[PDB]
C-alpha cells in the first residue's frame, strides 16, 4: 500500500 | 512586453528553491556504489531510482503549492507522478552521443547505459527502450537542459488530476496549479526565445500525453529481474518484482 512513500511524504525532513 | 514580471521571476525563483538537493553529492552508501558499479544489474538500477524518487518527495515537500493540499491529496499525486517525474529527469540527465544518462555531481565517467533496458522484462523492455528514446528525441538540445524548463515540466506533471482525489479543494488547487505552471513554462520560453516560444509552447501537450503513455507501459518493466534483498523498497512499491 505504498507505506514508505507515505511514510517519506509525512516525515519531518 | 515579454519579458518577466516581478511576480513570474518570483514564482521561478521559488521553483528552483523547492529543488534545491536535487543535484546534489550521493552520501556513500547501497545507492552510490549501485550507480558507481560499471557492471549493474537490474538491482542496481532500482538503488539509483531510489535516489531520484526521494529527492522528488523532498522537492514537493519545498513547494507552497503542494503543501496547500491535504495529506491523502499529496500521497495521491507522487503516487501518480512518480514515474512522469523520473522520466523527465531522464530527458535532462542523458546524452544520445554516448547512450547514457550521467549525474551532476560526478563525471561523465560514471554512468547508466540505456542498455540496462535489455536486462529487464522481455516482454516488454525493448518498447520501452523505444519509448524512451522517441520521447528524447522530441525536445529542442537547450529545451532539455534548461533546469527550469525541466522542472516546471515536472511540476505540471506532478500537478495533474487524478481520478483517485476525491476531495473537492484538492482538485480545485490540482487544476489552478497545473495551468499557472503550464502559462509559467511559456511565459519563460517567451522570455528568452519571444515568438519563436509559440512553436515550443505547442508541443506541450505531446510531451504530456507521451510521458503518460510512458508510465502506463512501464509498471512491469522489472518484473522477475530482481532478488528483493538486493534492492531498496521505495523503487518496489512502483514497479512489482514479484
Ligand atoms: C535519471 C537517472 C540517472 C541519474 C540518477 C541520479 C541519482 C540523479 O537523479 O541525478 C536514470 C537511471 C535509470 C533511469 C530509468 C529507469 C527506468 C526507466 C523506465 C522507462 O521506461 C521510463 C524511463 C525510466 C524511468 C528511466 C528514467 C531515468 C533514470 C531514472
Amino acid at each position: 500500500e505504498n507505506a514508505l512513500l507515505r511514510y517519506l511524504l509525512d516525515k519531518d525532513d | 512586453s515579454y519579458q518577466l514580471n516581478a511576480a513570474e521571476l518570483q514564482a521561478l525563483d521559488l521553483i528552483q528553491e523547492a529543488f534545491k538537493g536535487m543535484n546534489d553529492p550521493m552520501e556513500q552508501g547501497r545507492q552510490a556504489t549501485s550507480f558507481l558499479k560499471n557492471e549493474k544489474s537490474p538491482a542496481d538500477i532500482m538503488n539509483i531510482m531510489d535516489v531520484t524518487m526521494r529527492r522528488f518527495v523532498k522537492m514537493a515537500k519545498r513547494l507552497p503549492a503542494f503543501n496547500d493540499l491535504s495529506q491523502d491529496g499529496k500521497f495521491a499525486l507522487l503516487k501518480g507522478g512518480m514515474i512522469e517525474m523520473l522520466t523527465v529527469r531522464g530527458v535532462r540527465r542523458f546524452d544520445s552521443s554516448s547512450g547514457s544518462w550521467t549525474t551532476p555531481t560526478l563525471g561523465e565517467s560514471s554512468e547508466v547505459s540505456i542498455n540496462m533496458f535489455d536486462q529487464l522484462n522481455a516482454d516488454v523492455r525493448s518498447e520501452q527502450k523505444m519509448r524512451f528514446l522517441q520521447f528524447f528525441k522530441i525536445f529542442h538540445e537547450d529545451i532539455r537542459s534548461n533546469d527550469l524548463v525541466i522542472s516546471m515540466i515536472m511540476l505540471i506533471v506532478l500537478f495533474s488530476p487524478r481520478d483517485s482525489i476525491t476531495d473537492p479543494e484538492d482538485r480545485r488547487i490540482i487544476a489552478r496549479h497545473h495551468e499557472q505552471f503550464s502559462a509559467l513554462l511559456n511565459r519563460y520560453l517567451e522570455s528568452l526565445y519571444g515568438d519563436d516560444a509559440h512553436q515550443l509552447n505547442e508541443q506541450l501537450p505531446t510531451a504530456l500525453r507521451m510521458l503518460r503513455e510512458i508510465s502506463a507501459s512501464s509498471g512491469m518493466l522489472f518484473l522477475g529481474t530482481v532478488n528483493t534483498s538486493e534492492a531498496e523498497p521505495l523503487p518496489r512499491e512502483f514497479f512489482k518484482v514479484e
